[PDB]
């Protein structure tokens, strides 16, 4: 859904 | 959470839910930086979510942000489960609000037959499967020794309790580990395990958090 990756 | 009810709304700030692609355990919000979760639940990549209630659709009071750390205990004990506890830094500070705020610490450990509250996302049903979308929570009282230790012969270290129900019914289960046991405002145990969940004489055991105080503030101030 929502908030990303990196890290 | 067997045999609980619907928590209201943001009621639990401190719970958390650890995610890699869906829900996997919980965890408690110590510090605007650090989350408190069992060793078990180890994953190698885990995005943290705050201020949750419905799992399933973002709702607004969200923030998701992901583990830069994840120190698990030098002697955890995989096959004993002894020193299950884990701790995870955020990537970013954590923003405290009515939503989202930390628990504190225990200031001693806790009386048998003190009244706790423990909450997750974790399998509702005593038979079969069903996760739920809402947080579920569950009173339950911290059982003497003598009852946990009877429950499970030779298996109950000093680094556990009992909270339950000896008549089952009543229990955290799969999906709630890592998650939180608060009694008195104090984080006082971590779903651990048990042999299945909410059976009648096999209540839950927990890692008795108020023997970790110094190992998690050591491991804070080092990281
Ligand atoms: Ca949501």
């Amino acid at each position: 859904p929502d908030a990303l990756a990196l890290a | 959470i067997v045999g609980g009810y619907t928590c209201a709304a943001n009621s639990i700030p401190y719970q958390v839910s650890l995610n890699s692609g869906s829900h996997f355990c919980g965890g408690s919000l110590i510090n605007s930086q650090w989350v408190v979760s069992a060793a078990h639940c180890y994953k190698s990549r885990i995005q943290v979510r705050l201020g949750e209630h419905n799992i399933d659709v973002l709702e607004g009071n969200e923030q998701f942000i992901n583990a830069a750390k994840i120190i698990t205990h030098p002697n955890f004990n995989g096959n004993t489960l002894d020193n299950d506890i884990m701790l995870i830094k955020l990537s970013s500070p954590a923003t405290l609000n009515s939503r989202v705020a930390t628990v504190s610490l225990p200031r001693s450990c806790a009386a048998a037959g003190t009244e706790c509250l423990i909450s997750g996302w974790g399998n509702t049903k005593s038979s079969g499967s069903s996760y739920p979308s809402l947080l579920q929570c569950l009173k339950a009282p911290v059982l003497s020794d003598s009852s946990c230790k009877s429950s499970y012969p030779g298996q109950i270290t000093g680094n556990m309790i009992c909270v339950g129900f000896l008549e089952g019914g009543k229990d955290s289960c799969q999906g709630d580990s890592g998650g939180p046991v608060v009694c008195n405002g104090q984080l006082q145990g971590i779903v651990s395990w048990g042999y299945g969940c909410a059976q009648k004489n096999k209540p839950g055991v927990y890692t008795k958090v108020c023997n970790y105080v110094n190992w998690i503030q050591q491991t804070i101030a080092a990281n």
